[PDB]
RNA sequence: ACUGAACUCCUCACACCCAAUUGGACCAAUCUAUCACCCUAUAGAAGAACUAAUGUUAGUAUAAGUAACAUGAAAACAUUCU
């Protein structure tokens, strides 16, 4: 709930688009076992989608651990320096791909209530309204009752 | 009659936590200058009263010792007397009472 | 910490001040006892719809006086000490309709005042005054502070109002505050004598304002209307006014012109601006006598 | 039963390079198990809460309640160990950084009425804490002026922005 | 310049404090009894050049610190503030003492010094000040004074009420500042070195160099001025609680240089009077004293 | 309503009321001087010093017998009024009893006072003490005494 | 003419607003079989889930520091007095 939960205006790291589009995505670290049921979707992710994942994208370091645990997990690291864990568990290949894919196109900032959806840095060109905008002009500048 | 609703902790830290309900800070405080401790103003010193009671309720020990019995207030006036003195002239003629120790500095 | 005047005073000290203060404020009394003489302000006649400013008295006690129809009327006597102008303030300025006196009553203690309290009588060069009441003048009565006033200011036959803060009875009962019945004695009437008896109607789910139930009583000012002033003693400057003053004995009364509309325009001969004794118009007897009362030391009365 | 307060003593620091300001000594004492009410002891607590270590015993000699005296002595207690063992130079230089009061362990006894009812009556009883600094006492936060008020107002009405466009 | 006249003066008085402090090997410890009435046979160990009668009173309570106005060691008036020496007796005195002779001639001769101060810093730069000394004055006489040569372009002047009310304000803000009485005690070169720039001084800095055995005179800083004073001070500005410039009189056989005596009375916080009593000893202060 | 009530109600009712006062005034009698709540000593006082009036009248007189008998119930201590501490007071037409405000009682926390008859044997109580004339400002009150009579 | 719904259109998404009742898709924790081995998997079992019964036990609040309760006096603490 809004009030209940903080708020953030909306950004991106370092005016992202401007120049050159930078994946924010820094580091991905994924837990699998060996052997037991939780890993199994996780492990056939690194039978085969890994590897191209790992090319498609150059900029992102993976690691795999490979160590006994009952939840495999993901570790997603970004520019900025935001951490973002995601554990894996019982799901099938497809649907830890569609993780993967959900980590890579976003940045670090964190997800709450986003405010306005619009954020300009000069959103004015004419000049921003003020109560003396479209208000007529005296001669020497007279108010209303004066004396000469 | 019975209370409808109980009242909340914010409703009585009002109540009780207010100016009225605490407690006073008394400016009325001295420092004894006979004795160095505390006394407050208008009030005898806590520390010195002791004092003169304790040789007081000396003093009337022995006025019951020379007395002797219920009923034998004496016709004359009294004085107290302490170790190596002697009554005047104008003491000749009233009770005495006699001290083991000196004369304090305070009772003259 | 708290220090009254005394803390760091020798017994040799203690009298020394004592009497120098009292010395002052024989001399600051001394020094204002003739008004005229230093340059005061202008002395206007009376004309219609004028008036002029009041005392303060104290109350001293009662007495019977006596009137030739034989007729015993009870009087108050209130003595006129130490009354005093004090302030100026006109028309404008005090956003009235009326400029304003002030008058000061019975001197008292500066040890006891406020810091600015005694500053404001040291710029008037007198001691300070118990009370201070505010009378409501026209342009032409105005008379310059510092100004001293005396019983001579009424006259017999003049008709005053009187108030005084009312003698204080503190928290009472509905019964002697509001005079309400209460309940029986006997016939049963469990714990229920004095109580008062139902406060409101049903239908309504509270308590109308300004219900009479049982509170604090007296102890504030009231008025009393159109007292006859049927005697002045000139020398101890006592007014004696017909019947009850407000408020117990040795209190300070506000005492002025009566405000009825019977007596709207009788201020035609009495002394305008104040009585001022150091005029020297006509020295004013012992005593002043309204023509009914018996004289003390008259010859007994006969109905013949 | 918790016992923390007592602990707090045992804390070591490690020493302080000479580019330093002097560290306020600390000491941290109480009492457990007083025969007093602990809303009673609050009162007297809350009253010494902020003056050094003389002006709340002068306050605690003339002030007339029972938990007064023991109090009194806590305080005492502590100044001595203050100076003894918590390197402390001078006994005078000490202020009430904290007073509280909690509740202690507590029995029940039974109060007889009328009929045949009844209630139960607790024995009350409750802890006192202190805490000692060395240095003189923290000047109280002066009153908000009127100048103050007008700052922060103007400070107040800058802070707005055109709500709900770009 | 006068601007850096007094802080030059403070960097010299610095110096030689800090070179005063420098020949004390490490600490010495002391011993101090007690002799007070109150309190008997306490013994202080203190430092040797370091401790003061302040820290021995903060030692016992803050009842002392608050109401010790001036020391006894070996029963001899000595400065609240004023590091020790040797091994001695100590007893505090107070205002609302039996015989408080030494502790009222200190009070009022502090406040002169105070006054002195704050008329040196009333006039501007164009106008010459030029303060000469504090004579020693019975406390029975009417108040304070300082005496004081103005310039010649200012022979006619006289303060008005007005002034007078100016200079009251500009003393109690000294007051409100509560800055304590730092205390030194030289040999008379280095006294001179301080204050060479007026005569008037030099002379008086002579004069106690002369009837002393021994080179030592008394330097007495309030915050940042300096001045010559004859005997022991109070401890802090803050003691003054009452404090009025009274009047200013013109000396008569002044015609090769006029002397103006600055009066004003004063009473500490302890010993406070009521708004009337206080008013009829401004009276008397404001006729001239010898 | 109680504007100017002078006795203040004391015991189970006025006969108590007596009774007390009449306990304490034989305790000062004998005592001299003697510790009890401020009400009560304030309270007994006054009749304290009435009754050095009447010892002042003497033996012969049958009315003051006859109070003494009263308000005495030791009846050793008629004497000592009689013959100790009606001569002690010939000089003074008043003031014979002081009383002082003492610490609070423990048990009770009730106000206490001492009330002695001047010029007892016993050892001298702390009294309040105003300061010296060689304070700051008395001698400069001192002062201002001076101006006053010296410049007539 | 304008304003004015969850009606209708628009960009995306779609099982996602009836009582009693009836049908269906999942699932907390626990034990067992076999896995697993920083807390899980597939099944088999079951005293398998509490915002409510003037529910039952224990703890602490509200009323409330409320109502209420209590020690004849002085003293040498011998004694005396009412
Ligand atoms: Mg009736
Ligand atoms: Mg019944
Ligand atoms: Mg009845
Ligand atoms: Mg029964
Ligand atoms: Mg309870
Ligand atoms: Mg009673
Ligand atoms: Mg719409
Ligand atoms: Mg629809
Ligand atoms: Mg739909
Ligand atoms: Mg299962
Ligand atoms: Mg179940
Ligand atoms: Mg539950
Ligand atoms: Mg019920
Ligand atoms: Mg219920
Ligand atoms: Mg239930
Ligand atoms: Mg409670
Ligand atoms: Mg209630
Ligand atoms: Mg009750
Ligand atoms: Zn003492």
């Amino acid at each position: 709930t809004a009030r209940g939960t903080p708020s953030r205006f909306l950004a991106s790291v370092l005016h992202n688009g401007l120049g050159r589009y930078v994946q924010q995505l820094q580091r991905l670290s994924f837990s699998v076992s060996r052997d037991g049921a939780s890993s199994r979707g996780a492990r056939e992710f690194v039978e085969r989608e890994v590897i191209d994942f790992a090319r498609r994208n150059p900029g992102v370091v993976i690691y795999v651990n490979s160590r006994p645990c009952c939840v495999p997990r993901v570790v997603a690291e970004y520019l900025n320096g935001a951490v973002r864990e995601e554990s894996i568990h019982c799901k099938s290949v497809e649907e830890i791909s569609t993780l993967v894919q959900k980590l890579a196109d976003q940045s670090g900032l964190d997800v709450i209530r986003i405010r306005k959806p619009f954020h300009t840095d000069n959103p004015s060109i004419q000049g921003q309204w003020h109560p003396f905008t479209n208000k007529p002009t005296t001669f020497r500048g007279l108010r209303p009752r004066e004396v000469q | 009659a019975a209370p409808k609703n109980r009242r909340t902790i914010e409703v009585n830290r009002c109540r009780r936590r207010n100016p009225q309900k605490l407690i006073k800070v008394k400016n009325n405080i001295d420092v004894c200058p006979e004795c160095g401790h505390l006394k407050q103003k208008h009030v005898l010193c806590a520390y010195c009263y002791e004092k003169v009671c304790k040789e007081t309720a000396e003093i009337r020990r022995q006025i019951g010792k020379q007395e002797g019995g219920p009923f034998k207030a004496p016709t004359i006036e009294t004085v107290v007397l302490y170790t190596g003195e002697t009554p005047s002239e104008q003491d000749q003629g009233k009770r005495i009472i006699e001290r083991d120790r000196k004369r304090p500095s305070w009772f003259t | 910490s708290g220090t009254w005047w005394d803390e760091h005073l020798s017994e040799e000290n203690v009298p020394f001040i004592k009497q120098l203060v009292s010395d002052e404020d024989k001399a600051q009394l001394a020094s204002k006892l003739c008004p005229l003489k230093d340059e005061p302000w202008p002395i206007h006649p009376w004309e219609p719809g004028s008036f002029r400013v009041g005392l303060i008295a104290l109350k001293l006690g009662m007495m019977p006086l006596w009137t030739k129809d034989g007729q015993k009327h009870v009087v108050t006597l209130l003595q006129v000490q130490d009354c005093h102008v004090l302030k100026y303030t006109s028309k404008e300025n005090c956003n009235g309709k009326m400029a304003t006196l002030s008058v000061g009553g019975k001197t008292v203690s500066r040890f006891r005042k406020a810091t600015s309290i005694l500053e404001f009588y040291r710029e008037l060069g007198l001691p300070p005054k118990q009370t201070v009441k505010i009378f409501n003048i026209t342009d032409n009565a105005a008379i310059k502070p510092g100004t001293p006033l005396y019983a001579a200011h009424f006259r017999p036959g003049q008709y005053v109002d009187v108030t005084a803060k009312t003698i204080g009875k503190g928290f009472q009962g509905v019964m002697k505050r509001w005079g309400f019945k209460g309940q029986p004695a006997t016939h049963g009437q469990t714990k229920t004598h004095r109580r008062p008896g139902a406060v409101a109607t049903g239908d309504i789910g509270r308590v109308w304002p300004g219900t009479k139930m049982p509170g604090k009583m007296g102890n504030i000012y009231r008025t009393e209307y159109g007292l006859k002033v049927w005697r002045i003693n000139t020398k101890h400057n006592i007014i004696y006014v017909n019947g009850s003053v407000p408020g117990h004995k040795n209190c300070l009364v506000k005492v002025k012109d009566s405000k009825l509309p019977a007596y709207k325009d009788l201020g035609k001969n009495l002394p305008f601006p104040t009585y001022f004794p150091d005029g020297d118009e006509e020295e004013l007897p012992e005593d002043l006598y309204d023509e009914n009362v018996c004289q003390p030391g008259a010859p007994s009365i006969t109905f013949a | 039963i918790s016992r923390k307060w007592e602990k707090k003593n045992k804390i070591v620091y490690p020493p302080q390079l000479p580019g330093e300001p002097r560290r306020p000594a600390e000491i941290y004492h109480c009492r457990r198990q007083i025969k007093y009410s602990k809303d009673k002891m609050w009162y007297l607590a809350k009253l010494i809460r902020g003056m050094s270590i003389d002006q709340a015993l002068a306050q605690l000699e003339f002030n007339d309640k029972k938990g007064a005296k023991i109090i009194k002595e806590v305080l005492l207690e502590a100044q001595d160990m203050a100076v003894r063992d918590h390197n402390v130079e001078f006994r005078s230089n000490l202020y009430i950084a904290e007073s509280t009061s909690g509740r202690g362990q507590c029995l029940k006894r039974i109060r007889y009425h009328g009929r045949g009812r009844f209630g139960i009556m607790e024995k009350v009883y409750c802890h006192y804490f202190v805490k000692l600094v060395e240095g003189p006492p923290p000047p109280p936060e002066p009153p908000k002026t009127a100048v103050a008020h007008a700052k922060e107002y103007i400070q107040q009405l800058r802070s707005r922005t055109i709500v709900h466009t770009l | 310049s006068p601007t850096e006249l007094t802080e030059m003066r403070n960097d010299l008085f610095n110096k030689e404090k800090a070179r005063q402090l420098s020949l004390t090997p490490r600490t010495e410890k002391i011993e101090v009894k007690h002799v007070g009435k109150t309190d008997p046979g306490t013994v202080f160990v203190m430092n040797k050049n370091i401790s003061t009668p302040y820290s021995c009173a903060m030692h016992l309570s803050e009842w002392y610190c608050r109401k010790s106005i001036l020391a006894l060691v070996d029963g001899q008036p000595w400065d609240m503030y004023k590091p020790l020496t040797k091994s001695c007796e100590i007893k505090f005195l107070t205002f609302k003492d039996c015989d408080p002779g030494e502790v009222n001639k200190a009070y009022w001769r502090s406040c002169a010094m105070m006054m002195g101060c704050v008329i040196e810093r009333a006039f501007k730069d164009e106008y010459m000040v030029n303060l000469v000394r504090a004579p020693e004055v019975p406390v029975i006489s009417g108040a304070f004074c300082y005496d004081v040569v103005l310039d010649s372009k200012l022979d006619e002047w006289m303060p008005t009420k007005e002034n007078l009310r100016s200079f009251t304000k500009d003393a109690h803000a000294l007051i409100y500042k509560d800055l304590p009485f730092e205390t030194l005690e030289v040999e008379a070169k280095v006294a001179l070195e301080i204050f060479q720039h007026s005569k008037y001084k030099v002379d008086f800095i002579e004069e106690k160099a002369s009837q002393n055995p021994e080179r030592i005179v008394k330097l007495h800083r309030i915050g940042d001025f300096i001045d010559v004073s004859e005997g022991p001070l109070i401890p802090r500005t803050s003691i003054c609680f009452q404090y009025e410039v009274s009047a200013v009189h013109n000396l008569q056989p002044t015609q090769p240089s006029l002397i103006r005596r600055f009066q004003g009375v004063s009473l500490p916080v302890h010993l406070r009077a009521h708004f009337t009593i206080w008013d009829k000893l401004l009276e008397r202060s404001r006729k001239m004293v010898t | 309503i109680s504007h100017g009530r002078v006795f203040r109600r004391m015991g189970l009712g006025p006969e108590s009321r007596i009774h007390l006062l009449r306990n304490l005034l034989t305790g000062l009698v004998r005592h001299e001087r003697i510790e009890a709540p401020w009400a009560r000593v304030d309270e007994m006082r006054g009749y304290a010093e009435k009754l050095i009036d009447y010892g002042k009248l003497g033996d012969t007189n049958e009315r003051a017998m006859r109070m003494a008998d009263f308000w005495l119930t030791e009846k050793d201590l008629i004497p000592k009024l009689f013959q100790v501490l009606a001569p002690r007071y010939k000089d003074q037409t008043g003031g014979y009893t002081r009383m002082l405000q003492i610490p609070n009682r423990s048990l009770d926390r009730a106000k206490m006072a001492v009330i002695e008859y001047k010029g007892n044997c016993l050892p001298p109580l702390p009294l309040p003490r105003r300061d010296s004339h060689l304070t700051l400002l008395n001698q400069l009150l001192q002062g201002l005494r001076q101006d006053l009579r010296q410049s007539q």
